[PDB]
């Protein structure tokens, strides 16, 4: 079988090819490993061959519990052989498949050793099969299963087969996924299954064989970890484990599906449990469940209680994104054309940061969306956002990092996102002046913050097991906590000052939570610093 | 052109595996148009699995009519093999033009060829890609114009004869040709290049300033009136430059302030804090001592946003020395944005780093990766790309510089 042409494939350069051993293994599997070898041998599959190779890779024969199946290990001549452009590992997201009447499913069998192999690489293929004194040996001509190459080069061969089709059949989409033909049209159904039937039959002039019978797959699909029905999609059913304990490992898994559930099911939450997964240690130890993310888990299993589905893409509909809080640090998004009919869902937990703001993560939000709408429907989608112009505006105008906002519609369904406060830009007359310092002895680990003011009041705090940042963060919490609703506030600390100009409404820390909802009860606020260790107002202790 | 110049990659080194960026329909289908084209014309072929190798591709509109530009950055740090004129910069006129279809005209080492490998995308891996590499010598690639280069001196030859005055020199795919004479005469010796050019041959389907380039002096602010707030943004700032600039001193400055006092109080100015100021002033004017431009070492470009559609800049190998530092502006029109002046800016900066060290710099950039990544491309006009990083650097630095 010539006509396919050949791959030329060569070893890593230095590289000899494997000569491991045969390990026996002298079990009656010996004369299984025969018939099939003849029967292959019949059909050119493979070839007995003289003396020299010299060259040797393992093979093994069972049955997984009826017919007999050939393992052989490739792991030493994949080693030695070259790279090859890498074959598909991204598949073709649902959501971005396009209706269509009627959808085909056909299955090549022994896809691979349907296709030759490159003729100069065919000793380093050599394998054994042993005689019971100490063998007959063998090599492949056609695409081994389990060999590094085999993938690529059959993908390749594949899709120049399936051009001379596809030229003269326009009107019919074929995908390929590995072995999988994948062929949709829009044609009468009799028509349609004459296409099917020519496509077969072509792919058979290639020596590809494809389901004999009435195809052996019908609607609806399991297809990599999905559910295609002919109108809708959804993912395949989601099962939670219930623990008492659980390991690292367990929550992987956990957080795994839960993410897989995200991209259909609307409200997935899997920030707490990753947060618990923060501790990288190998995965074996019990992790201790938080009561947030034991309320998480929950929350998600009242979610996965309701079943759901997408649909599929239309190119003439609008594409349109939506946005909506799911609280702390949380955010969710549906991706539709139809306004009620969901193309897919998902959610943005990220933080980036130990601090940050809702604008913010809005904008992050947006901007992951942006990529995968890219990435599955090759354009980006209409916005519409639970934010209002000014606030956007004043925020990306203030804001000293370059940012991308796109044409969006406020659409107003609460919680809105919002500016919680705003820093003055300029200092506040009639308000007290707290010159604020904090330290700490690094060593001991014991520090104080304090202020003291225009209006000449004085205060020290004592603190225990903390750093000269924690407590510089602490002296500006403490002017917070002591002052009117109008305050300037004068610090040294770059880092402190660094925190508090970003103005973030949420933290991993309480300390800036605390000094959150503090400037949030404020109205007039001024923060300004001033470098350490020069004559000033704020002066110094230990 | 039947001699091929054999190339070769550093020993030790295999070719650029880089992952190709998705892309909207529009430019994969513009990608799909030009690349059908140039495998007519010879210039590319299709190549099969046995090649590992991959170079991200993007579409840019540098005219109405889509471009092909080739982000050969990886295959360039990994494959070298082989001069920078320093009156350049002190050319009255410098104007760039494009010499990069030149590179079409000569084949490619058949050998090499597989490291040339790139990939247009599918949407929602529908398939996978579509897999060329150059029969020729592509644009970008650091060897095109290394190879070119003695047909380029050749076809140059009589132009430099003619005009002994005139500077020219080669970067990537483009030329600068600097001139000390009258624009109009510029612009007409350089329409002399460009038709000479063109009869020969080499097709040329951006003029610069460099002589009011310079590195921008601190600025004080001037008040009627002071405040304690003012006083100690201007002791702060003062301290800053006082590493870079030794004689600076702000004990008259700190004096008036000197304690618990409230931020919105006026304070006048001493005459001995305002000759202080005054001082400091003066010795803001003269340029930094003992900053030299080190070819070994990488130059580095910090960005830093300024509001208002205006962007600041510093080029520097080490910190706190400056080679250049400089302020970008835009008129919006409403149709700007930040992304945009970003890209814009960095484009400029690169020009600049092109034309007075001839080498771009490594950029940090004060954006978010991804956001980057997604919209670059859009304003991007520039046949090169420079290595960039993302930070943000806010707190002290946006004050300083403006
Ligand atoms: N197993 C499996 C399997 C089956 C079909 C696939 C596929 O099916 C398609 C193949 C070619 C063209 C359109 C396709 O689907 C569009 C959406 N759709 C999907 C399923 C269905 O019944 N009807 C329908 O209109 C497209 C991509 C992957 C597929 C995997
Ligand atoms: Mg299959
Ligand atoms: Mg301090």
């Amino acid at each position: 079988i010539s006509p396919i042409e050949t791959v030329p494939v060569k070893l890593k350069p230095g590289m000899d090819g494997p000569k491991v051993k045969q390990w026996p293994l002298t079990e009656e599997k010996i004369k299984a490993l025969v018939e099939i070898c003849t029967e292959m041998e019949k059909e050119g599959k493979i070839s007995k061959i003289g003396p020299e190779n010299p060259y040797n890779t393992p093979v093994f024969a069972i049955k997984k519990k009826t017919k007999w199946r050939k393992l052989v290990d490739f792991r030493e001549l994949n080693k030695r052989t070259q790279d090859f452009w890498e074959v598909q590992l991204g598949i073709p997201h649902p959501a971005g498949l396009k209706k269509k009447k009627s959808v085909t499913v056909l299955d090549v069998g022994d896809a691979y050793f349907s296709v030759p192999l490159d003729e100069d690489f065919r000793k380093y293929t050599a394998f054994t099969i042993p005689s019971i004194n100490n063998g007959i040996r063998y090599q492949y001509n056609v695409l081994p299963q389990g060999w590094k190459g085999s993938p690529a080069i059959f993908q390749s061969s594949m899709t120049k087969i399936l051009e001379p089709f596809a030229a003269q059949n326009p009107d019919i989409v074929i995908y390929q996924y590995m072995d999988d033909l994948y062929v949709g049209s829009d044609l009468e159904i009799g028509q349609h299954r004459t296409k099917i039937e020519e496509l077969r039959q072509h792919l058979l002039r290639w020596g590809l064989t494809t389901p004999d019978k009435k195809h052996q797959k019908e609607p609806p699909f399991l297809w990599m970890g999905y559910e295609l029905h002919p109108d809708k999609w959804t993912v395949q059913p989601i099962v939670l484990p219930e623990k008492d304990s659980w390991t690292v490992n367990d929550i992987q898994k956990l957080v795994g599906k839960l993410n897989w559930a995200s991209q259909i099911y609307p409200g997935i939450k899997v920030r707490q449990l990753s947060k618990l997964l923060r501790g990288t240690k190998a995965l074996t130890e019990v992790i201790p469940l938080t009561e947030e993310a034991e309320l998480e888990l929950a929350e998600n299993r009242e979610i996965l209680k309701e079943p759901v589905h997408g649909v599929y893409y239309d190119p003439s509909k609008d594409l349109i994104a939506e946005i909506q809080k799911q609280g702390q640090g949380q955010w969710t998004y549906q991706i539709y054309q139809e306004p009620f009919k969901n193309l897919k869902t998902g959610k943005y937990a990220r933080m980036r940061g130990a601090h940050t703001n809702d604008v913010k993560q809005l904008t992050e939000a947006v901007q992951k969306i942006t990529t995968e709408s890219i990435v599955i429907w090759g354009k980006t989608p209409k916005f519409k956002l639970p934010i209002q112009k000014e606030t956007w505006e004043t925020w990306w105008t203030e804001y000293w990092q370059a940012t991308w906002i796109p044409e969006w519609e406020f659409v107003n369904t609460p919680p809105l996102v919002k500016l919680w406060y705003q820093l003055e830009k300029e200092p506040i007359v009639g308000a007290e002046t707290f010159y604020v310092d904090g330290a700490a002895n690094r060593e001991t680990k014991l520090g104080k913050a304090g202020y003291v003011t225009n209006k000449g009041r004085q205060k020290v705090v004592p603190l225990t097991n903390t750093t000269n940042q924690k407590t510089e963060l602490q002296a500006i919490y403490l002017a917070l906590q002591d002052s009117g609703l109008e305050v300037n506030i004068v610090t040294d600390s770059q880092y402190a000052l660094g925190i508090i100009q970003a103005q973030p409404d949420k933290s991993e820390s309480e300390l800036v939570n605390q000094i959150i909802e503090q400037l949030i009860k404020k109205e007039k606020v001024y923060l300004a610093w001033v470098p350490a260790h020069k004559g000033i107002g704020g002066n110094e202790q230990v | 052109p039947i001699e091929t110049v054999p190339v070769k990659l550093k020993p030790g080194m295999d070719g650029p595996k880089v992952k190709q960026w998705p892309l909207t329909e529009e430019k994969i289908k513009a990608l799909v148009e030009i690349c059908t084209e140039m495998e007519k014309e010879g210039k590319i072929s299709k190549i099969g699995p046995e090649n590992p190798y991959n170079t991200p591709v993007f579409a840019i509109k540098k005219s109405t009519k889509w471009r092909k530009l080739v982000d050969f950055r990886e295959l360039n740090k990994r494959t070298q093999d082989f001069p920078h004129p320093a009156g350049l910069k002190k050319k009255k006129s410098v104007t760039v033009l494009d010499v990069g279809d030149a590179y079409f005209s000569v084949p490619l080492d058949e050998d090499f060829r597989k490291y040339t490998a790139f990939t247009i995308p599918s949407i929602n891996n529908e398939t996978p890609g579509i897999r060329y590499q150059y029969n020729v010598l592509p644009q970008g690639w650091k060897g095109s114009p290394a190879i070119f280069q003695s047909s380029m001196t050749k076809i140059l030859e009589p132009f430099k004869k003619q005009n002994p005055d005139i500077v020219i020199y080669q970067y990537m795919d483009d030329l600068y040709v600097g001139s000390d004479l009258e624009i109009g005469q510029h612009r007409t010796k350089i329409e002399e290049l460009r038709q000479h050019l063109l009869r020969w041959g080499l097709t040329t389907p951006y003029e610069l300033h460099p002589d009011k380039w310079t590195v921008q002096p601190i600025v004080l602010p001037e008040k009627d009136s002071w405040t304690v707030n003012d006083i100690q943004k201007l002791v702060g700032k003062l301290n800053w430059a006082s590493q870079i600039y030794p004689g600076i001193k702000v004990r008259q400055l700190s004096k008036l302030l000197r304690g618990t006092k409230a931020l919105t109080e006026v304070i006048p100015l001493t005459e001995e804090a305002e000759l202080e100021l005054a001082e400091n002033r003066e010795i803001l004017k003269e340029p930094v001592h003992g900053v030299y431009y080190d070819p070994s070492k990488d130059l580095i470009a910090e960005i830093q946003k300024q509001g208002q559609g205006q962007w600041t800049y510093q080029i520097y190998q080490e910190p706190f020395k400056n080679l250049k530092t400089g302020k970008y502006a835009r008129m919006r029109g409403a149709h700007t944005n930040d992304v945009k002046q970003l890209t814009e800016a960095v484009q400029k900066i690169t020009t600049e780093s092109i034309v007075i060290w001839g080498k771009t710099p490594k950029f940090k950039l004060p954006i978010q990766k991804e956001t980057w990544e997604t919209w670059w491309t859009e304003y991007w006009q520039a046949t090169w790309i420079p290595e960039w990083e993302f930070v943000n650097t806010p707190p002290l630095v946006k004050l300083w510089y403006q």
